[PDB]
RNA sequence: UGCUCGC
């Protein structure tokens, strides 16, 4: 639904780091090199921020409003 | 061996469920064999008579 | 120098999925009978009139279907959404309305438009409001762009008919019977009997059986029945060959011992055999030998043909069919039921179809009934039909037959059970597996172990892995990723084209001609289409021709030389699966074709219609020769296999490396995924369901297959990536289970959502009298509602936002009782559970009958704890066995610790290195950003993965220096760490824990009930009695069957040894022999059930010591 | 008392009492949801 | 009214799936099982 | 009663 704040393995801070990554989504940046440059040197923060879904934007498309 | 009166059992073997939702009731299968028995029996009197 | 290969011949199987594959089955069956067949079926019945005062009639002009809407408004119609027929508990309907002419009092009244019934209406079809639509209309709509559809909505459920497979119709049989004899059986079924005759060789002789015969007669009497009387002739239709000579022989001497030489005689000695249906009113009239010429005209061998009573066809028939039989009878070529090219699927539209014929006709008898009572006596007030035509029978009858699902058919005398079933939401992934299943016609309920074998006529047609676990394994089936099924077609250019071809008529020649060598008989849907020379001519041009598209792609032609029969199948329900084009070592389909498919300048269909590719039945690709792959091509192969990966169906695709691993763990993790929690859809929050699973944080798989990315699964997870290091902790994952981190359950992971349904109705009785619900009960003492009634709000109604507890009421129901002042008695929803729940939602809506109906959707919030079940997308499902802390979990050089450890001793007996190859792929593509493939038979090799860990400075086999947590000190063998999807199963611990008290008990056998929500208790079965009675223990076993279940202290009397009540025996009218006795309640059940049965136990009681 | 509810479309503010047709104004959708109660819930972080 | 204590407060408390009920003074089960 | 499941 949502990006987690916490990561499952490690526990480092990784809600905070989602848009900027959706922003180096929007830039040129690929996934690699992108990760890389949000800090994530351990594999378990980029599979936190890589395999996450975005659905709290199609859910707030079907919200009361 | 040939049988001439039929022993309805109690109640305990013949649960009856009051079903309050509809206008009818839950009733097994012995019961209304018995009622249809009986209805036989009172149609044979008739037809006698 | 290797064959060149397309690389992007894969992207054939995406645009076929663009107009058929999965879900668009049930679509354009549901639009084909909805817009074509309900016509015919119409037309068929136009006109309906009664004998008595004639020239009245009632004349069907045209009938409409019209789109989906609501009679709730008092007259008036309104287009309603899916979702709110979900939410309203009503039915998905649309009125079908028919234009009428009749008369009246003989002047012609016209009507343009007058309802007669309802229609479901299936989601996502032609007159369906959902299609047509982009995702923000969806969303307008609180429907989810992702769902498949194709399902019906009744009364506020979501039934799915299920594919029908059967027995093709009109075909031989040839099969052993009991006792070893080699027969045949042939089930003929037109359009309105369906007859199964059979010829049987019980005593060297050939007999035939039907039910309409009293006894079975000689084959050679019903030869010289049906006009051919010389025994040479009939002896040249069978056969020329010596063996068969010597094996009819004792037929012709068995007729030859009666009198029966001539055509009058044979139809006398069958009328004789002939057995009237129970006094069919109407005077006789001598039809003895008139029954019999009916019989053999029109009851025997129906799907054959007699122009005007010549039965040369039918003759022509039972020769090849007595033919195959003597054939059959030396070497055992006895044909297979299982063989799916001899099988027929039926979808939806045409049961459908059957049920709406099969109403309207009843619609019309009952019609002409009431025309019959009301018009010759009532009045000089000319009737009208208009007055008596009933709507409400057709609805009933569609609502009734999809929600309950069991279909009767006196017209066809088709009694079927389960034909609908409740659509499964689980998941995504169930409902879409779910959409494509196959029940079979063996309707499980022995051991048949003939069809649940995997035959290898399912190759791309159906999955081999995907199959329910259990009592239904092997019955129950799912259709391939790229599968397709065929309809009927118009049978007419099949036949002028055949005729065309050079086939000789079958009348023109003897029988004689049938034993030929090098004469290959050909049929079209089990009729005899005629003979012909030189089949390979006739192959070729007719498979030119449908290539050319002069005849339709989905005609079947097939060549059996055992039997030497050119089989022509253009009925419907035939598998069908598409294949490229082979023609001299080199495939139709090139690299520019599929660049231009990529950039859009063709089609699948112009693939069709160029002759690149075209469909093949399961019998002409009997006689095909397919390639997996460029390379296999040799010289004799004419078609190329599209994609391997396509053998696989939708619930098996989402397996990481199948191939890689065995198929009992492919079948399991198929049966797991189908139980998979995760996100339903993007309307799942307005969704309302009885029971929904939803998952805190999901996320979409590393190695996904190509499959996923069709299926758009990725879209809507059911699982998460965990980091799994693959060793032995603690000994607590001995067998199966897992250990769990606790850091990992706290920071969100495995966090799941439970959301249950409490529905109430407020419904208006006959007396003007209505349910009501009472305010919140204050207590005076405080001023404040009660504990019960605390979280009601002012209208009596629970508030969402707040928690419930045990034994606390949602809605304060009171209704009366009198159906003078009303007496109203209470019956509150009270709220049975274990833990609290969370009221999300609650709606209240208004049906049309002033039902106020009122659902509150209870939402649980759930973290992993020990016992719930664990699956990691390979069959390896695991419990929880313990939930150690961060600190305890071991750590490599980096410092990350897993979040689940597996047993490793649960690879060796299974075999599960697609699991390894898996967790090698997701950790190669957590470290460089990318999404490996796991796709059957391809995906990612090891050598990638291997170079990619050993690029970014990882070891290139996954095992990682560890270091204990425990101990703090390094572990002598080295770790396997690795990104593993696991998916969390429904199945909890919490839902699944039961303890029963004393409790309630039944009130005809005073035993604990059956259920956990019925409060029940736990069965000691007849293997558990057996148990305690090889362990001796006798105390034990009458403490827990007598004392702690059913004791009970009855009065017997010693005189008579009859039952007797309070200490007094009515038989005897004493007391004095009247003693207790302790028994259990089911021994005195029984002892009264057999006195009532006559049967009566006399009790001798007598001292304990 | 003043019973308010929300309506599936509008979710506008309606009020109705006892035994009334559910609708809602300037629409004709009979889905009405009730509003979120006042009371303070207190949640655990856990 | 209780058997025990005499007094009227009865109460139908169901305690784990067991419909009983009980004086709510002195604990007195009056009636138990259905 | 039906059916989907859980081993
Ligand atoms: N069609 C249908 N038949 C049912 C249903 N429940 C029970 N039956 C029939 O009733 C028989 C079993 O009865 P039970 O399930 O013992 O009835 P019960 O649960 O004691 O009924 P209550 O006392 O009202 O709870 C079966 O042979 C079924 O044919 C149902 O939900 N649908
Ligand atoms: N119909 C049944 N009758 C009795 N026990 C059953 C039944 N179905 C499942 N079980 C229980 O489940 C167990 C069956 O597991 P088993 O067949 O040994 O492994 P499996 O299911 O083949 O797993 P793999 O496929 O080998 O991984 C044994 C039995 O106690
Ligand atoms: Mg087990
Ligand atoms: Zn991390
Ligand atoms: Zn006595
Ligand atoms: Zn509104």
């Amino acid at each position: 639904m949502i990006i987690p704040v916490r990561c499952f393995t490690c526990g480092k801070i990784v809600g905070n780091k989602w848009e900027a990554y959706l922003g180096l989504l929007q830039a040129e940046y690929t996934e690699g090199d992108a990760l890389d440059a949000l800090g994530l040197k351990r594999y378990c923060c980029r599979r936190m921020l890589l395999a996450h879904v975005d659905l709290i934007e199609k859910l707030l498309n079907y919200a009361p409003l | 061996l040939i049988l001439t009166r039929l022993l309805v059992p109690p109640l305990c073997i013949r649960p009856s469920v009051v079903s309050d939702l509809k206008s009818g009731t839950n009733e097994d299968d012995l019961t209304m064999k018995l009622t249809e028995i009986i209805f036989l029996n009172d149609v044979i009197k008739k037809h006698r008579i | 120098a290797p064959i060149p290969t397309v690389e992007e011949k894969w992207r054939l199987l995406p645009a076929f999925l663009k107009v058929k594959g999965l879900v668009k089955q049930h679509i354009d069956s549901f639009n084909y009978f909805i817009n074509v067949e309900i016509k015919k079926i119409m037309k068929a019945n136009e006109k309906v009139t009664s004998d008595a005062d004639p020239m009245w009639y009632l004349k069907y002009l045209n009938i409409y279907v019209g789109l989906p809407d609501v009679e709730e408004s008092f007259n008036v119609t309104r287009p309603v959404s899916p979702h709110e027929c979900r939410l309203r508990d009503m039915t998905y309907s649309a009125p079908i309305t028919v234009d009428i002419e009749y008369t009246r009092g003989s002047q012609r009244i016209i009507r343009n438009a007058l309802p007669i019934g309802r229609m479901p209406i299936m989601l996502r079809s032609s007159n369906c409001v959902l299609t047509g639509k982009t995702p923000a209309e969806f969303a307008k709509l609180n429907e989810c762009p992702l769902d498949p559809g194709g399902y019906f909505i009744v009364k506020g459920v979501e039934k799915v008919i299920l594919i029908q497979e059967q027995l093709s119709k009109n075909r031989i049989i040839v099969e052993a019977d009991r006792k070893g004899a080699v027969g045949a059986s042939v089930t003929s079924s037109t359009h309105e009997k369906k007859s199964r005759t059979n010829m049987a060789v019980k005593q060297g002789r050939f007999y035939l059986r039907h039910n309409t015969l009293s006894e079975d007669i000689p084959i050679v009497i019903i030869f010289k029945a049906m006009g051919v009387e010389s025994d040479q002739e009939i002896v040249q239709m069978i056969g020329t060959e010596e063996h068969v000579m010597a094996a009819f022989g004792p037929s012709l001497e068995e007729c030859q011992k009666a009198q029966i030489f001539t055509q009058m005689q044979a139809l006398k000695y069958i009328g004789n055999k002939v057995r009237r249906q129970r006094m069919w009113g109407g005077g006789p009239k001598k039809t003895k030998i008139e029954e019999a010429r009916e019989l053999l005209a029109s009851t025997i061998l129906t799907h054959v043909p007699v122009k005007e009573f010549n039965f040369r066809a039918k003759c022509i028939y039972t020769a090849v069919m007595v033919r195959r039989v003597i054939l059959a009878q030396g070497d055992n070529k006895v044909d297979d039921r299982d063989y799916y090219g001899n099988k027929r699927l039926e979808l939806a539209g045409q049961l459908l179809s059957l049920l709406f014929e099969d109403l309207f006709k009843k619609f019309n008898s009952e019609m002409k009934k009431i025309a019959d009572q009301v018009i010759p006596k009532q009045r000089a007030a000319q009737f009208d039909v208009v007055k008596h035509m009933r709507q409400d029978q057709i609805t009933n009858g569609m609502v009734n037959a999809i929600s309950t699902g069991n279909w009767s058919l006196k017209r066809f005398k088709m009694d079927r059970q389960g034909v609908t079933q409740v659509l499964s939401r689980l998941s995504y992934i169930s409902a879409l597996g779910m959409m494509t299943r196959i029940s079979s016609q063996f309707e499980k309920t022995r051991k048949v172990s003939g069809p649940r074998s995997l035959q290898p006529s399912q190759w791309g047609m159906l999955c081999p892995s995907d199959t329910p676990e259990g009592e239904a394994c092997g019955l129950v089936k799912n259709l391939a990723l790229m599968t397709h099924i065929t309809t009927d077609m118009e049978d007419g250019p099949i036949v002028k084209l055949a005729s065309n071809l050079g086939v000789e008529d079958v009348n023109l020649l003897c029988g004689e001609e049938l034993s030929y060598p090098n004469v290959f008989l050909v049929f079209l849907n089990g009729n005899i289409l005629g003979v012909i020379r030189d089949h390979k001519k006739l192959v070729n041009t007719f498979r030119l021709m449908r290539r050319a598209g002069y005849i339709n792609e989905f005609v079947s032609i097939s060549t059996n030389l055992t039997d030497r029969c050119v089989y022509i199948s253009s009925d419907g329900g035939r598998l069908c699966r598409p294949y490229i084009i082979v023609k001299k070592q080199k495939p139709a389909v090139t690299n520019k074709h599929m660049e231009e498919l990529a950039q859009g300048y063709r089609n699948f269909e112009d693939f069709l219609h160029e002759s690149l590719v075209e469909y093949l039945d399961v019998n002409e690709e009997n006689d095909c020769n397919i390639a997996l792959y460029e390379h296999t091509i040799n010289k004799d192969t004419t078609h190329l296999e599209i994609e391997p990966f396509t053998l696989l169906g939708v619930c098996a695709g989402l397996i990481p490396y199948p191939h890689h691993n065995q198929s009992p763990r492919n079948t399991y993790q198929c049966a797991m995924g189908k139980q998979a929690m995760g996100t339903i859809g993007y309307n799942q929050r307005n969704r309302i369901d009885t029971l929904m699973y939803l998952l805190a944080y999901p996320q979409k798989p590393m190695v996904k297959t190509k499959t996923i990315e069709l299926i758009e699964f990725e879209k809507l997870p059911a699982g998460q990536n965990a980091t799994v290091a693959v060793m032995s902790y603690s000994g607590y994952d001995i067998e199966d289970a897992l250990v769990l981190n606790k850091a990992s359950l706290d920071r969100g992971f495995g966090r799941c959502l439970v959301y249950k349904n409490a529905k109430c109705t407020l419904k208006r009785y006959t007396n003007q009298t209505f349910d009501k619900v009472m305010g919140p009960m204050l207590d005076a003492a405080t001023r404040k509602p009660i504990w019960r009634h605390e979280i009601l709000d002012a209208d009596g109604i629970c508030s969402p936002g707040e928690k419930v507890e045990n034994k606390q009421v949602l809605v304060n129901k009171s209704m009366p009782t009198v159906t003078q002042q009303p007496q109203y008695k209470d019956v509150p929803i009270t709220y049975k559970g274990a833990t609290d729940s969370y009221i999300e939602k609650v709606m209240i809506s208004s049906n049309a009958e002033d039902a106020f109906l009122i659902k509150m959707l209870l939402r649980q919030t759930r973290r992993p704890e020990i016992g719930d079940k664990f699956s990691s997308r390979h069959g390896q499902k695991g419990v929880c066995g313990l939930i150690v802390p961060q600190e305890d979990m071991p750590f490599c050089d980096s410092g990350i610790c897993p979040d689940i450890i597996m047993n490793p001793h649960g690879f060796p007996s299974r075999m599960t290195v697609g699991k390894l190859i898996e967790l090698l792929a997701g950790k190669a593509g957590v470290l460089d950003g990318r999404f490996h493939y796991g796709t059957a038979f391809g995906g990612s090799k090891v050598k990638d993965v291997c170079e990619d860990l050993v690029r970014h400075g990882y070891n290139y086999l996954g095992k990682d220096y560890v270091t204990s947590g425990i101990t703090g000190e390094p572990l002598e063998a080295y770790i396997y760490f690795g990104p593993v999807y696991y998916q969390k199963l429904k199945h909890m611990v919490l839902d699944k824990m039961h303890a029963r008290a004393r409790g309630p008990r039944a009130v005809l056998t005073r035993q604990p009930t059956e259920g956990r929500s019925r409060d029940g208790g736990l069965r000691l079965g007849e293997m558990e009695r057996d148990c305690l009675i090889g362990y001796g223990a006798s105390m034990l076993l009458l403490e827990r069957l007598m004392i702690s279940s059913d004791a009970f202290e009855v009065d017997v009397c010693g005189q008579c040894g009859l039952l007797g009540y309070s200490g007094w025996c009515h038989y005897c009218k004493s007391s004095c022999h009247v003693s207790s006795l302790r028994i259990p309640y089911a021994c005195k059940l029984l002892f009264q059930e057999l006195q009532s049965m006559n049967i009566i136990p006399r009790l001798k009681l007598s001292k304990y010591n | 008392q003043p019973m308010i509810y929300i309506c599936g479309e509008c979710h506008t503010e309606n009020e109705i009492k006892s035994r009334d047709p559910i609708r809602c104004r300037e629409c004709g959708y009979r889905i009405m949801y009730k509003k979120r109660t006042k009371r303070l819930v207190v949640f655990d972080a856990r | 009214r209780c058997p025990d204590c005499g007094s009227t407060e009865l109460v139908e408390d169901s305690h784990y799936s067991q419909s009983q009920l009980v004086c709510s003074d002195c604990g007195c089960v009056v009636t138990e099982g259905v």
